[PDB]
């Protein structure tokens, strides 16, 4: 992912 | 408990103890217009920074931080839905406040279909006398369902649910030894649970045929 935003603020 | 299982508590309780609504959204709920499209916009704010208290929350669960940097992924898309309907079911059984946010959600763009089902969930959740620690520990758990659709380790995830499913049976033994059958209870709860991920994408049809810009982060998880 892709899920680029949820990758994010996952640290 | 053992002291490892009341400590897998007690933080994960420091942690869930930790989520409320932020006050300027309390105030809208209150002042902002009544209108479908002004409840809708209301309900994405609190969807959107929920989704943001639920990864902090994931990422303080045992284990969890340490899986594929993706499979986490899985995870947390996976049940986003599940983890604001089971929070939203602890709010409205708590209280009003809650009475204005219920006006707004019956008139949001929520065909009746779905509205139905969303409070007879509530009724039958209200109905369980939930501690804190059974939704904190419950929300852990739909968090870490080994079962999402991404699932490549599913093993893995299998391995950091367990403990968490073994502190809620214990506990539910210790403050309810009269009713010896209430962890049974709680699991077919999430039964039920699940059957949001359905209602909530036929609400996610409705509202993007009723033309509805959710957010980027929502877009993201849900795939609009
Ligand atoms: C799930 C939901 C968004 C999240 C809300 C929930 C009702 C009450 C809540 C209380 C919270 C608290 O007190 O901490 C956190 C937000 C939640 C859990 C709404 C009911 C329907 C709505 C929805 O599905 C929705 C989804 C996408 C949208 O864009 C708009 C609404
Ligand atoms: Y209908």
């Amino acid at each position: 992912e892709r899920h680029k935003i949820l990758h994010r603020l996952l640290q | 408990l053992t002291p490892d299982q009341q400590t897998l508590l007690h933080f994960i309780m420091d942690s869930y103890n930790k989520q409320r609504m932020p006050q300027e959204i309390t105030n809208k709920i209150l002042k902002e217009e009544f209108s479908a499209e002004e409840n809708f916009l209301i309900l994405t704010e609190m969807a959107t920074n929920h989704v943001q208290v639920l990864v902090e929350f994931t990422k303080k669960l045992p284990g969890f931080q340490t899986l594929d940097h993706e499979d986490q992924i899985a995870l947390l898309k996976g049940s986003a839905v599940e983890a604001m309907f089971l929070r939203s079911a602890e709010i409205f059984n708590k209280k009003g406040h809650s009475d204005l946010l219920e006006e707004r959600i019956r008139n949001s763009g929520i065909s009746d279909e779905y509205i139905t089902p969303m409070f007879s969930f509530y009724k039958s959740i209200g109905e369980l006398k939930m501690t804190q620690e059974e939704y904190a520990l419950l929300t852990a758990i739909v968090i870490l369902s080994p079962d999402r659709q991404y699932i490549k380790d599913r093993e893995a995830v299998e391995k950091l649910q367990e403990p968490l499913l073994d502190v809620l049976q214990k506990l539910c033994k210790i403050h309810q030894p009269e009713n010896p059958q209430h962890f049974a209870c709680l699991l077919g709860r999430l039964t039920e649970l699940r059957t949001f991920n359905h209602h909530h994408a036929e609400m996610l049809m409705s509202w993007r045929v009723n033309d509805h810009k959710f957010t980027p982060l929502l877009c993201e998880i849900w795939d609009v």
